[PDB]
């Protein structure tokens, strides 16, 4: 989170946090009741950002559920689709943390290993990603579409 | 390095006076123009890798002559280094946006370019044309807001 | 500044601005026009501050401007009260640029060699930076004193 | 390091479900005691250096067979020493109230802590006394609310020592 | 910050010789960082070298 | 690390004799299996990512809770360093087989392994389980007699991690 | 090559070569009549070798030249038909080398980052490079079919 | 570095010849001012601190423009700094006066700090004017016997 | 570093074209030469103490001023250094002498030698003679078949 | 140097030199007399102590000077005698510095590897510099033989 | 020897204080624990031969040398003594996991261990690692409840 960021980085210094980093965890508790719930309206939506996500990917991939694709069968698009609940909780959880930490650690580092490991290509992971950014964005108002967009960004950035 | 807003309050150190009124001006301009200049980087980093394919699409359609054998680009590590440094280049203009200040520019990216470039043989005029290809590309994107940076890299390089 | 730290952050870790990093630049451009009327509060008020700083320091220790005083004499005197105006300036542009790093590099760094070499005691000069803090917020109201004092203290703790 | 907020995110994480009402009431109320941790951490880091000063005084004051020849604490050195474990003590605890947990004191501190005393033959006694004092003098500095936190850390030190 | 590139001769004439390459460790162009510029500075005359260059890149 | 060459040679030399014929036997034997061990190494350095990825899928289809929240393998960061581990597992095993002695393993791979995994938490049947999965794809690719000669060496790191 | 590198081993030890040095040199030199005439035969059919690869491999992946595809287009296929030659032609490199140290410095360092950036499946490169080395073993012996095999595999092996 | 003796000794190993009437008559009148130079050194090191302070104040009466806004000595770090090599020049030639040779200053002092300070900024004219200042400062405690030292030292900068 | 089959591959790839018949040729001329130069290099390596001992002795006989005091090889240590150097050309020319090529001469032996030879003081002529003196011993007890590396290194000295 | 020795002491600790520093040149100092005079008497004797110690070398040692020997002949018999003079000029130096900083600087670093490449052997060194040592004894009062061989037994111990 | 109760009990002796309410908790929470605890005492005190029995296998598997001609294990008699100790480790932590208070450890099993190891030439770092084998053990049967203990006499012989 942004406080165990800044206290890391006071840390590896030995010294007491400065007056930008108190500005910074000011900024981010003031900000903490706008985040829960944005973070609310996102879980609400789970399901329904799962479902035209996967709808849009496999629309515009339809080799990926087509035969010899990776999510080709009724048990691999499902494992497909839980893998975007995995990523949408992970935007979550980062969006009460106030940075990408908690995306990075759970989803992040050691993703290319994994989806190599599973043949699962990258350019579809990120396609999938923009379709759940487009999904969960179309659910907030100026600022919070902007704030999680920048989360879906993230990971879109990560998995490319 | 330096944004806008130290750049103010290091004339008026080497000065040795306090804030005055154009100097409080120029200060409130940078925060004026910040927002604006957030949201063009947010841009430009969300489509990064985007930018990145079509302006290293757009230099080797112009030269092929650099991914043929006996070029600069011709290898695929050679071709990996060519897109990486073009990948600092857009990492540090959008930098220098946020930043309202070519600073970081001039002590991460220009300082020793060009004789790094001609120690390798790297041709500095191709690295200009990807550097402008850049700048088109991300005009296309976000407006003319980050013009001056991408001119300044190929100032800096020429 | 609170823009430089957090460039300097992303760019160690060779990435874009992350969405905390984001949030930093985006409460900081917020806080510009309050930043802006603390600074012109403190530095059209310098020469007041500066009096009554120096006028409070020498009451409460009276030795520094007594005979074999390190403040002693007109141009010791005067030298004083220059650094104590030089901290107040300094003050002013830790408030400016939201964090600390203009305090550091133009008066913090060697300051504690260069007093200990000259023989002037830090305690004094904790004692008119003290005086100047609340002569400062006796200018400013509640929220902007209270963000002049975080550099005032900041100020105060790298001396001690 | 684990603060309050990713402690809720690691059980949520663990057992792989999105947020609920109780997870998102201990986070609305580790946003509800946000400004007074930042208050008092920022108190604390104002006066670090005179809480030290005072506390050092009474430890010294209450066993002054430390500072004297034979004591752990005779010498510049090994007084330079003492004081810079009090500095220590005091920034970890700063540390885990502006966090609200105490994981960063079992990561950064208490591991090793006593095999380290005990092979020095630095007192740990007087360690907890030491702890003790400045869990006064700190609560004399920040007020009550910010007190009675500052208080669960100092004695977590305490018992993760004696 | 700011990065300074010395231009530095360090011979090894206070030790015997040896049948490993040696020679890119005895003369070499390297900048550093300011804040190593004195410890640098230090280690090159106490090993009997020379200072050949000093630039500031910029 | 010892090979069959360096064991023989050990052996005559602690003892301070010059090789016999039972050392020339030894010698030839290894020699004559030179070839074999050869080409078993080729063989599995062309197809270790295959190997890599059928023996996973294998063990988290035998134990799937171990990639879903609350296994040891749920993270991006845990399932790639568990495929990391079986990679090294098999790159080891593979050298073992060509110097046909297991020194190699106890110098390089099981000496502190099953404190470490204990310590970290990775549960170390299942760990033994995916060796088993990759001796039995491993022995699948190579063909027979590579196979008794590879999983002599599987089974001594599931003995060891055992 | 081989020479070069038992010539860095023996540098790095500040020495000169050693009898399995030199065995090593010996038998390379020995082995080179063989790798010639594996080389000859491989070089004097790269356009069909190619040909069939790409068939092949086309066959297998439509979709890679389906509307939509990496390598859809007239533009696209050249630059695909041109990097199976590339490999074939890094694969006499390597049977004349040797070792692998042309096909590493000239086309596989950096080819990772290279197709990943570029969306190029490397799954389907693999295909291709295998439907070459099965061209290749058609004209090549047993034996000579093993030789290039080798470096045809270590091709594979790098790129997954 | 080298002392009287070792460069004696130097001399004749460049020769190749052992050491004759002159070379012991210098290498005596050497051990006969040794007690001297030791009470010199011992007299400076004993007042380091107000020969450094008492130096650095003359060169900044002299030349006050220096530590005004904008000047190379003008903030803690760069006034601390000034004042470290005022420090590295008064120890050095404490060296120099017990070693009685010129050498510890050219390989230790001299070597690269002209290059240094001109990369820098540094003012050489000021420093030779703070050298200066610092030698009339030592001269008024301990006499004309460390003259020979800050002189070397001045015109290695100038 | 490259040996003759990765010289002409290099040559071939900046061209970007298959092995034709001159490439073939070169190359199976280089292989049928490698026995003969496998056996000249380990006769230099079973001869090196000896071969080393010899061009040193013939080296300060043709220039005894290199050894007489002020000498550049007037010490133990700058003897020793002398004799060293010699043995890295003796080394590294056998390591040429096996590669075929001279490329090892050029990365390992003569980058930036000169420039240290310049800064240290050992005069490249006599460095230079040194060389042919080694030449001379390796070319009596080999034949010519090392005369290209030694005078490649020669020619980078001069 | 002696001299050299402290300042250098001093030196590697950034400060002045310490009371034992002071007190060990001071010493060096009065020493000074009783080293001039050792010194002046190996010198205007030099051609005596090693026509001397030449003359037991090669007696003790007949091989070295027969056919086969390495001091064989008139050139290297006069290089031998060379060597000789050269160590006992390195002791004079040793005695006049005060400390063995000019013996290993001029004559022993790489002096062992040196005859070793030569094929000198270093008994017969051993034994000619013994008979230096003996034939300087005997010209030197017996306080100033102890002060000399001193540094003869430096040399012998640095070549055993 | 002490237990959880006892050890609070002196603290608050020490300082001559009745029970608080946080010294009431403390003992609460230590009385919670208490049928954990003891169903754990009383599956290893089940499982000791068999604990024993993987403990030394691990041992020896991780260090066969101990075993062999010349190891400290190498006889009938010392191995036995191995074991016994090993055992020996076993009951005391399970006494002090019943106790909650790593006293009796003190008391009966690092009261002079060091020293005699030490002195015996048995090798400490492989007691350890014997001591660490058995506490993984005890974990796979019981949990980490005992981990602490074990760690205790880890540090008793380190
Ligand atoms: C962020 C600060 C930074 C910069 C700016 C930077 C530039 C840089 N580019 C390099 C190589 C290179 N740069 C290029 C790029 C050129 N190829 C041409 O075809 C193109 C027209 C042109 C680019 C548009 C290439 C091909 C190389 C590899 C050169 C070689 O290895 O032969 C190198 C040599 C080290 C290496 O290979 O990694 C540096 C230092 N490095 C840095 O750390
Ligand atoms: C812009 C950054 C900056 C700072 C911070 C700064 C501090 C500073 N103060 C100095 C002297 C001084 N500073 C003081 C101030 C002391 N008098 C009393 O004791 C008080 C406790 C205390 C002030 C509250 C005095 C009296 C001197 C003169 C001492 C002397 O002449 O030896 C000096 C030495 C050079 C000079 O005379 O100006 C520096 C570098 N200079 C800078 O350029
Ligand atoms: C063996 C090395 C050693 C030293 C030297 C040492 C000094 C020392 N001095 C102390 C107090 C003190 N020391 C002084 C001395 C100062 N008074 C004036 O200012 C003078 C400038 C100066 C003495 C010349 C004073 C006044 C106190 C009481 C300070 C206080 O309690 O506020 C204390 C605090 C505990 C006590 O009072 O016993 C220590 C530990 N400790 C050590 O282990
Ligand atoms: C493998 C590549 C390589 C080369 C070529 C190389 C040359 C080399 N020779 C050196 C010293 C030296 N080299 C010589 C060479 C002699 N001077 C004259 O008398 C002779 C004519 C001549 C030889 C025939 C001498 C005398 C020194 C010592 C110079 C000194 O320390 O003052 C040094 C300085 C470091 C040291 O003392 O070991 C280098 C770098 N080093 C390398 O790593
Ligand atoms: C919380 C962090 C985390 C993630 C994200 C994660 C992903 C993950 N996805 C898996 C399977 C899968 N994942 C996918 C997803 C792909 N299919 C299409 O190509 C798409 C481009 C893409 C999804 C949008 C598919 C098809 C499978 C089934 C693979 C198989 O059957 O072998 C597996 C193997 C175990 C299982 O199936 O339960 C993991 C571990 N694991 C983690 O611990
Ligand atoms: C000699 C060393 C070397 C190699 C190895 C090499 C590979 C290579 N292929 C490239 C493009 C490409 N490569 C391919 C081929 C791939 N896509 C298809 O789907 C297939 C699965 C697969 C081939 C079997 C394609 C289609 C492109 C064009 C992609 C684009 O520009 O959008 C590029 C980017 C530059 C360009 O040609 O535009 C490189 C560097 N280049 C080199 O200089
Ligand atoms: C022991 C041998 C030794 C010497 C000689 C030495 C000199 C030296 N002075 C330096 C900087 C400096 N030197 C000065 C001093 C000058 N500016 C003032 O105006 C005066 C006129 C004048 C002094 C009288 C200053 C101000 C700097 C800081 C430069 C800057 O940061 O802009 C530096 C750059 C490194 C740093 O500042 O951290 C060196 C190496 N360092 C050494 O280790
Ligand atoms: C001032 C520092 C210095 C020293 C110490 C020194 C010793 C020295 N003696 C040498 C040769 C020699 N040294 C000797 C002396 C040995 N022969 C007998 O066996 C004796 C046991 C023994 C002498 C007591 C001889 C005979 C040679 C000639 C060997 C040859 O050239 O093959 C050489 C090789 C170059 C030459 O011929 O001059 C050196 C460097 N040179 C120096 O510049
Ligand atoms: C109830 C309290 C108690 C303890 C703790 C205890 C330990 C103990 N172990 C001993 C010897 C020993 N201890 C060991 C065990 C070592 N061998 C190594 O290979 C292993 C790494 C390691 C065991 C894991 C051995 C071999 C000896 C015999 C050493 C000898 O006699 O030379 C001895 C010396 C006397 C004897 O041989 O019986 C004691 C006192 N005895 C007790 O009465």
């Amino acid at each position: 989170s942004v406080v165990t960021k800044a206290i890391v980085s006071a840390d590896a210094e030995a010294r007491y946090l400065s007056p930008g980093e108190l500005d910074r965890i000011r900024g981010f508790v003031s900000s903490g009741e706008r985040r829960l719930r944005v973070a609310q309206t996102l879980t609400e939506s789970r399901e329904r950002i799962i479902k035209q996500a996967g709808d849009q990917l496999f629309q515009k991939r339809p080799d990926l559920v087509s035969p010899g694709g990776n999510a080709y069968g009724a048990e691999r698009t499902a494992s497909c689709l839980r893998d975007l609940d995995y990523y949408l909780r992970l935007v979550t959880f980062g969006i009460v943390a106030g940075d990408v930490t908690p995306i990075e650690e759970i989803g992040v580092i050691g993703v290319k290993e994994m989806y190599r490991n599973l043949e699962v290509p990258l350019p579809g992971m990120v396609e999938a990603v923009k379709a759940m950014k487009s999904v969960a964005t179309g659910l907030l108002s100026g600022d919070d579409s902007a704030e999680v967009g920048y989360y879906f960004d993230y990971l879109a950035g990560a998995l490319a | 390095m330096l944004d806008a807003v130290t750049k103010i309050i290091n004339r008026t150190d080497a000065e040795g006076r306090y804030f005055a009124s154009k100097d409080f001006d120029e200060v409130t301009r940078f925060f004026a123009t910040g927002e604006a200049r957030l949201r063009a980087a947010s841009t430009i980093s969300a489509n990064a890798a985007s930018i990145l394919r079509e302006s290293a699409a757009a230099l080797f359609t112009e030269q092929p002559d650099l991914l043929r054998p006996g070029g600069n680009a011709y290898t695929s590590r050679r071709y990996a280094a060519c897109v990486r440094d073009m990948e600092y280049f857009l990492r540090y203009a959008t930098y220098a946006l946020v930043a309202g200040d070519t600073s970081v520019i001039d002590e991460r990216v220009l300082n020793g370019l060009k004789e790094t470039y001609m120690s390798l043989g790297v041709p500095i005029p191709s690295t200009v044309a990807g550097v402008t290809a850049m700048k088109g590309v991300v005009a296309s994107m976000i407006g003319s807001e980050a013009n001056v940076y991408f001119d300044h890299i190929a100032k800096g390089l020429s | 500044s609170a823009i430089t730290k957090a460039i300097l952050n992303a760019d160690a870790e060779a990435r874009y601005l992350s969405p905390g990093e984001i949030d930093v630049v985006r409460g900081y451009l917020a806080s510009g026009e309050r930043r802006v009327r603390v600074a012109r509060v403190l530095s059209d008020n310098a020469l007041r501050i500066v009096r009554g700083a120096g006028d409070t320091m020498f009451q409460k220790r009276p030795d520094l401007v007594a005979p074999g005083g390190n403040a002693y004499g007109e141009v010791r005197t005067a030298k004083c009260l220059r650094d104590l105006d030089y901290f107040l300036r300094l003050v002013t542009y830790g408030v400016l640029a939201g964090d600390t790093s203009p305090i550091d590099e133009i008066g913090l760094i060697g300051i504690k060699e260069t007093y200990s070499l000259l023989e002037v005691p830090v305690p004094g000069v904790i004692d008119g930076i003290k005086a100047a803090k609340q002569q400062a917020a006796a200018l400013l109201s509640s929220e902007d004193a209270a963000e002049a004092s975080f550099y005032f203290d900041y100020v105060i703790s790298a001396m001690s | 390091m684990q603060d309050a907020i990713t402690s809720v995110i690691n059980t949520y994480d663990v057992q792989g479900k999105y947020f609920d009402t109780s997870a998102f009431d201990k986070l609305k109320a580790y946003y509800a005691t946000g400004e007074l941790r930042v208050r008092a951490a920022g108190t604390i880091s104002a006066n670090a250096a005179t809480i030290i000063k005072e506390a050092s005084a009474k430890l010294f004051s209450n066993q002054p067979d430390l500072v004297r020849p034979g004591g752990n604490a005779y010498t510049t050195r090994r007084y330079a020493a003492c004081v810079r474990d009090m500095d220590y003590f005091l920034r970890y605890a700063t540390y885990a109230m502006l966090a609200g947990d105490t994981s960063i004191l079992d990561e950064r501190v208490l591991n090793g802590l006593k095999e380290t005393y005990n092979s020095l033959g630095v007192p740990i006694s007087s360690t907890v006394q030491g702890i003790q004092a400045m869990k006064e003098v700190t609560g004399s500095l920040v007020g009550s609310g910010a007190a009675k936190e500052m208080g669960v850390y100092f004695d977590y030190l305490s018992s993760g020592l004696s | 910050a700011r990065t300074i590139s010395i231009t530095a001769c360090v011979p090894r004439r206070t030790k015997s010789v040896g049948a490993s390459r040696e020679i890119q460790n005895v003369y070499f162009t390297k900048r550093i960082s300011f804040d190593q510029f004195t410890p640098e500075y230090q280690r090159i005359h106490r090993q009997g070298g020379t200072i050949l260059n000093v630039q500031c890149m910029g």
